[PDB]
């Protein structure tokens, strides 16, 4: 059930 | 979208008590569950992230647990400044907030101070007359205001509003406003608000005679 | 310190567009996703979407697709949200808010102060009446006084006392809905009864939906 949101910040 | 619900919607507890608030998600969010505190008129403040990690500055009184679709926020040693709404939020797939749980913090009984205000001359020029009764800094929240005009009990011509609970002293204040037509107002003499409350062993009546003010 | 600073309230007709700006201070805007979240009166928070301030990429909630634009000017560390085709249900407080996708697993740690957006068609400015202190509003060294703010539409009014200098002991009550469909509230304050001869007390009532402001001096009554 992997998350769909970004795993890293934009930088 | 993932839907979030909380239970209960409101609760009341004493200083030092342990309270628990549950949060449910419509589908699993693993441990991507955050808790926030919100007070009226303020932005939310982050309390807990990743189900159980305390954000910088938050006391260990706050604890979080759960996984998948069921989560708990535990507040141990409840403090007066904890009177607020507590919100959960999933951050697994987009972001969704629960609607919040309101937490009232009990304190020792405090009877209201009672104040009454006759209508202004300026309002009488508009054709209405409002009489305001203020009940100040009391606990618990339950109070009753009865309006009497020349000793006749009123019903149907008043409106009431209560403040949010004070974060420092845990009290409430309450306004009750009796609104009459000017024509009805000028036909009566004594205007009185009669207050009952746990802190009062007998009703407190504040009153004035029309024209004396 | 680390903060997000938002622009001031927007008063707009239905069908118009609302613009809110959001300035990052104390951190680099392009280092974190920037979200917009709104809260309509009496309701929970609603996520609107995010901006990647580094790339300019966005992810809008489906509810707002076609209506919302999230942009930024990285040279002045400022993000922007525009919401078009406004409807009455868009009346809300709008927050910009940073998330940390790494350390905080998507949680929202820095919030702007919020910007009110009022979608206004019909409007009626308030009538402001004094709640005069008297012997009938004095109890044990304390006098209460206030202002009754009657017959306005839509919400909200904001009330200050003595232009913000008097905040201790002020209770500005949640509005009630009158049978007319107009709103009413009172704002009250407790002060020392000894102060009634030397201090002046003026309530400042702002009704941004009608672009009106009323100041009312509250003087004692002789009972």
């Amino acid at each position: 059930n992997p998350n769909a949101n970004p795993n890293a910040n934009p930088n | 979208d993932i839907q979030m619900t909380q239970s209960p919607s409101s609760l009341s507890a004493s200083v030092g008590d342990t309270v628990t608030i549950t949060c449910r998600a419509s589908q699993s969010i693993n441990d991507y569950l955050n808790w926030y505190q919100q007070k009226p008129g303020k932005a939310p403040k982050l309390l807990i992230y990743a189900t159980s990690s305390l954000h910088s500055g938050v006391p260990s009184r706050f604890s979080g647990s759960g996984f998948g679709t069921d989560f708990t926020l535990t507040i141990s040693s409840l403090q007066p400044e904890d009177s607020a709404t507590y919100l959960c939020q999933q951050s697994h797939s987009l972001w969704t907030f629960g609607q919040g749980t309101k937490v009232e913090v009990k304190r020792t009984v405090a009877a209201p101070s009672v104040f009454i205000f006759p209508p202004s001359d300026e309002q009488l020029k508009s054709g209405t007359a409002s009489v305001v009764c203020l009940l100040n800094n009391f606990y618990p929240r339950e109070a009753k205001v009865q309006w009497k005009v020349d000793n006749a009990l009123q019903s149907g011509n008043s409106q009431e509003s209560v403040t949010e609970q004070d974060s420092k002293d845990s009290t409430y204040s309450l306004s009750s406003t009796l609104t009459l037509s000017k024509a009805d107002y000028e036909k009566h003499k004594v205007y009185a608000c009669e207050v009952t409350h746990q802190g009062l062993s007998s009703p407190v009546t504040k009153s004035f005679n029309r024209g004396e003010c | 310190q680390v903060q997000l600073v938002q622009s001031g309230a927007e008063v707009k007709k239905p069908g118009a567009s609302a613009r809110v700006s959001c300035k990052a201070s104390g951190y680099t805007l392009t280092d974190f996703y920037l979200h917009w979240v709104r809260q309509a009166p009496g309701q929970g928070l609603e996520w609107m979407g995010w901006l990647n301030p580094h790339s300019g990429g966005t992810n809008y909630a489906q509810k707002f697709l076609g209506r919302v634009s999230m942009t930024r000017d990285t040279s002045i560390s400022t993000a922007y949200m525009e919401l078009n085709k406004l409807i009455s249900d868009d009346t809300a407080v709008y927050f910009c808010v940073r998330s940390d996708q790494e350390a905080l697993r998507g949680a929202f740690d820095i919030w702007g102060q919020g910007t009110m957006v009022f979608v206004v068609s019909r409007r009626l400015p308030p009538s402001v009446f004094p709640l005069a202190p008297s012997s009938k509003s004095t109890s044990g060294g304390t006098a209460a006084l206030g202002c009754l703010v009657k017959d306005y539409f839509p919400e909200p009014v904001t009330v200050s006392w003595n232009s913000g200098a008097l905040t201790s002991g002020v209770h500005t009550f949640p509005a009630v809905l009158q049978s007319s469909g107009l709103y009413s509230l009172s704002s009250v304050v407790t002060v020392p009864s000894s102060s009634l001869g030397t201090q002046t007390y003026i309530c400042n009532v702002n009704h941004k939906p009608s672009n009106t402001k009323v100041d009312k001096k509250v003087e004692p009554k002789s009972c």
